[PDB]
């Protein structure tokens, strides 16, 4: 089972993701191309709700992982997909799919607009992604409305025994350059029941929670 | 009214891209860059900057109606060098003229605070 | 579901064993002795139905795991001169 | 998110042999059996939505669907396993009663679509309507359920049905489709179409914009429904019918 | 269709007799149709391969093509000029050669396909590959540069010290006095691996030589062809049964003393520093 991390650094330099890309060349065996991620909220417009519930939805786009949507609340995660390419074949031929579907969010923004209403954006384009020994890092910088926010950082492994020592080997490389508030998280949704870009996505969110 | 949003002047919409780079068809090796959401006070000073450079032929700017915030700059350079590496160039040039004329005007500030 | 897509999709793989690429593997042990029997796996393939692809999977008489080298090649040149050279490196660790 | 253009028909069972015999003459393909289960969800009456814009009308409350499909061994009770699975066991489907029942579709709880009202106009020859649609694949959490994720969204379960019939695919992306419903409660199950069989003919086109292709596909539709004339008469519905929206309650069966 | 066949003929023809005269395929005795071109299969083999020209529509083919080879002659098909293809030709064989000896490495050492440098190093085409183990210091790499000549080709072995600083490549270090020079047919697996073997100590020398530098202290190598020399002392060439694990190294009493003028009178301005592993 692969295990995956999110880091997040908020005080970051426009030249930091450099500054790292060079701190790693000695162990760096090769470079892949590049990726993208969009994250949105969504806030709730009706006012007779109950206390426990809550107002937010967080809308998380994968790009490199096949155009997949991710949508969290009060640690309920929901994947839905908007390529022909993933379609089950049984929805396909019983009828239940007219084979073009769109994404969740025109849904959301288009004909679910009296109840949720967008209130940011933040997205990251043009990562770079790096194959380390029995490991894969991605970085790229992340850009709000007003404009640069800070610096996020992907770890992914296919085995579970040295995760720690590889994080821990991060962490460290992130402070001799002196980057020293930095959050960090690799939590799991469910401990039960595990699937891969829901818990990436939930580590998502609690490393880009303010 | 008709008066538009003042924060039209700093925050760019969705969509628009920060600079935009296009090549210019009269002069050889010569570029248009369109900055968005910027005004005399970036122009002024990379163009002055851009000037310092043997290699660089032409470079000027303008600012064509004062109701929109944005520019157009111009570069033509010498053969065999890309006017994309003279922007970054002027732009390294700027960055490390301001760090030294900050540490310098704090060692000033400090020299006066322990003369004040 | 329906009998028809059943019956097509029987009668098509009943023909997987024509169809499927051609493959072939040849496992060669080395008779040594101190318990160190390195092994050599060669596995040949022709991925578009008219190239040779030759895998060589060589493992040296120390871990059962630690594979001392594996490579692929597509000129029987190369997997003779490599061949020639794991004899030579045998009969080196044979001598020493 | 597409157009579908749509005619539709019905029949009794009586001739329900024969028809499938006359399909199979003209599109030299043989009908294909299917089955899904759909699940109409509605806004929750317990929340206020003062957001809808009274005095503009941007937009107006409406239902959303669920459809899955469901395996036959749901479907096939202790009688039926010496027949074969194909089209012959429609016959048998007659009676108001169903294997399937309240409590296994309860234990159940995809595909998610909403779609408009048909195009207005006395000038439309087919029924013309917009679907938007999106794909469900898994989920994960506390409470993975499809029941908490639409309470989450703000929606609220309020009745369900069985499909069950055969497919006919034909030139040009033409589908034909013989359905048999049965309305399912706590109460009990109930068919709607008792004694017959419910017969829709439709095309999708994608893009919306596109003109050629949309008198194309009307093109084909008429000259389809003018191959079956003496036989069965397909005709366009109500518009009244097809309208799906809170305020107003029907249900095209 | 015989005319049309006569003009089809004709044209490759004349193309190939273009081909002769630019001297870059030669002549094949027993077909006039079949081109003959020369590349080395290993470090001594030199065999040719048969290209043929296609009669209908014109592409040039190989008999056998490997991946690389069905590569090139894709792009040989749409290729423009003869100076075009004159060049495709030389990058064929040039990195024909590359892929051979990088196999021959990976068979047996990690290259680095990441490392750019803006200048070529001083040593005909010239093609640099950077190579390193995992345990070697760190910046420290294994410099080939690759020569390659119409006829020759010959390798350049040094070791150098690279770093990347804010997205350059910055040549730190390279040495010069230990160039080993080796034609291409001579290099063979036990070389291959007997390089790999000493390499480690002549990386230890050279880091301890920087190292030294860093100090501003002078030195000078002593050498397998200066031990045998005999020039050193005795007393310190003994103990030395021709083992890679001592090292010998001349440093100047001035330079080690960082100027101490004052203790030259007393000991001799050289000494010796031997590091035994």
């Amino acid at each position: 089972m692969g295990k995956s991390a999110v880091i997040f650094v908020e005080r970051a330099t426009p030249a930091t993701l450099t500054e790292l890309k060079d701190a790693l060349s000695n162990s760096i065996l090769s470079v892949r191309d590049p990726w993208s991620i969009d994250f949105r909220t969504y806030r709730c417009s009706i006012k007779n709700l109950p206390a426990d519930v809550s107002k937010l939805m967080y809308s998380i786009t994968f790009h490199h992982h096949g155009r997949q949507t991710v949508l969290i609340k009060d640690n309920s995660a929901m994947v839905t997909t908007a390529a022909a390419a993933d379609i089950p074949p049984a929805l396909v031929f019983n009828g239940s799919s007219t084979g073009v579907p769109e994404s969740i969010d025109t849904i959301l923004s288009s004909k679910l607009s009296n109840i949720w209403m967008q209130r940011q954006l933040i997205k990251g384009d043009a990562g770079e992604t790096l194959i380390l020994d029995g490991l894969t890092v991605r970085l790229v910088n992340l850009f709000s409305s007003t404009g640069f926010k800070g610096l996020l950082i992907e770890l992914q492994a296919d085995e579970a025994g040295e995760f720690e020592t590889k994080i821990a080997g991060i962490e460290g490389h992130l402070a001799e350059i002196r980057a020293k508030e930095y959050k960090t998280s690799s939590d799991s949704l469910g401990p039960d029941t595990s699937n891969e870009i829901c818990d990436l996505a939930y580590q998502y969110v609690r490393a880009l929670e303010l | 009214m008709n008066a538009p949003d003042r924060f039209e002047l700093f925050l760019l919409g969705e969509g628009e891209s920060k600079l935009k780079i296009d090549p210019d068809t009269k002069a050889p090796n010569a570029v248009v860059i369109t900055f968005e959401k910027e005004d005399h006070t970036l122009g002024n000073l990379i163009r002055a900057e851009l000037l310092n450079d043997r290699k660089v032929l032409f470079a000027a700017y303008k600012v064509e109606h004062p109701f929109f915030a944005r520019f157009k700059l111009r570069i033509q350079t010498t053969e065999g060098y890309d006017p994309k590496d003279a922007l970054k160039n002027a732009c390294n040039s700027i960055i490390n003229k301001l760090g030294a004329l900050k540490t310098n005007f704090e060692t000033e500030w400090n020299l006066q605070t322990l003369a004040a | 579901d329906d009998e028809n897509i059943t019956k097509l999709n029987k009668e098509i793989r009943a023909f997987d064993k024509l169809l499927n690429i051609p493959r072939r593997e040849l496992k060669i042990n080395l008779p040594l002795t101190e318990h160190k029997s390195p092994n050599l796996s060669l596995m040949l393939e022709s991925p578009n139905y008219c190239n040779a692809l030759i895998h060589i999977k060589f493992s040296a008489g120390t871990e059962a795991n630690a594979v001392s080298f594996d490579t692929t090649f597509s000129d029987f040149k190369e997997v003779e001169d490599f061949l020639h050279f794991i004899v030579a490196e045998y009969i080196q660790q044979k001598k020493v | 998110m597409v157009q579908q253009l749509s005619l539709f028909g019905s029949i009794g069972d009586d001739g329900y042999d024969l028809l499938i015999s006359t399909l199979t003459t003209i599109s030299g393909n043989p009908p294909l059996l299917y089955n899904s289960l759909c699940t109409v969800w509605k806004p929750n009456p317990s929340y206020d939505v003062e957001n809808v814009n009274s005095r503009n009308q941007l937009v107006e409350p409406n239902r959303i669907k669920l459809s899955k499909e469901v395996p036959f061994s749901y479907l096939i009770d202790e009688t039926m396993m010496d027949k074969p699975l194909n089209f012959r066991i429609l016959k048998s489907f007659t009676n108001d009663k169903i294997p399937l029942n309240y409590a296994m579709t309860r234990n159940i709880l995809w595909s998610l679509q909403i779609s408009d009202i048909p195009a207005a106009g006395n000038n439309r020859s087919v029924s013309m309507q917009t679907i938007a649609e999106t794909i469900i694949l898994s989920s994960a959490g506390k409470n993975s359920s499809v029941s908490s994720l639409m309470n989450g969204l703000g929606y609220v379960f309020e009745f369900q049905y069985l499909t069950i019939g055969v497919k006919f695919f034909m030139k040009h992306g033409l589908i034909l489709e013989l359905q048999k419903i049965w309305q399912i409660e706590e109460a009990g199950n109930s068919q709607i179409t008792s004694g017959g069989f419910l017969l829709k003919a439709y095309i999708n086109v994608s893009r919306g914009t596109d003109i050629d292709r949309i008198n194309y596909t009307e093109t084909a539709l008429m000259n389809l429904k003018k191959e079956l004339q003496g036989y069965i008469e397909l005709s366009v519905p109500d518009r009244q019918s097809m309208d799906s929206r809170v305020a107003h309650g029907n249900i095209l069966i | 269709e015989g005319i049309l066949d006569e003009i089809m003929f004709n044209h490759a023809r004349i193309i190939r007799s273009e081909l002769l005269a630019r001297d870059i395929f030669q002549e094949d005795e027993e077909n006039s149709d079949v081109l003959l071109f020369q590349l080395p299969t290993t470090c001594v083999s030199m065999a040719p391969i048969q290209l043929k020209i296609d009669l209908l529509s014109g592409q040039f083919y190989f008999r056998n093509p490997t991946p690389l080879l069905s590569n090139y002659a894709s792009k040989i098909n749409r290729a423009e000029g003869p100076e075009e293809l004159a060049r495709i030709l030389q990058q064929l064989k040039l990195d024909k050669i590359i892929h051979v000896l990088t196999t021959m490495f990976e068979n047996t050492w990690s290259c680095s396909r990441i490392i750019k440098i803006d200048k070529p190093i001083r040593t005909l085409l010239q093609r640099d590959l950077f190579i390193r183990l995992p345990h070697w210091p760190l910046n420290w790499y294994l410099i080939l540069s690759i020569i390659s000549s119409k006829t020759s080709c010959v390798v350049e072995k040094r070791i150098g010290k690279i770093v990347s600083q804010r997205g350059k490549w910055n040549l730190k270090y390279l040495d010069n006095s230990n160039v080993m020079t080796v034609k291409l047919e001579s290099i063979t697996y036990q070389k291959i691996m007997i390089l790999q073997r000493t390499i480690l100590n002549r990386i230890i020398n050279h880091m301890l030589i920087d190292s030294l530098n860093q100090l501003e202290i002078r030195n000078k190598i002593c050498s397998s062809e200066m031990i045998n020399e005999q020039k050193l002392p005795q007393y310190i060439i003994q103990g030395s049964n021709t083992n890679d694990n001592i090292s010998i190294i001349t440093l100047e009493l001035e330079s080690f003393l960082e100027g101490s003028k004052a203790l030259n009178s007393i000991l001799e301005s050289s000494m010796f520093l031997r590091i035994d592993y």
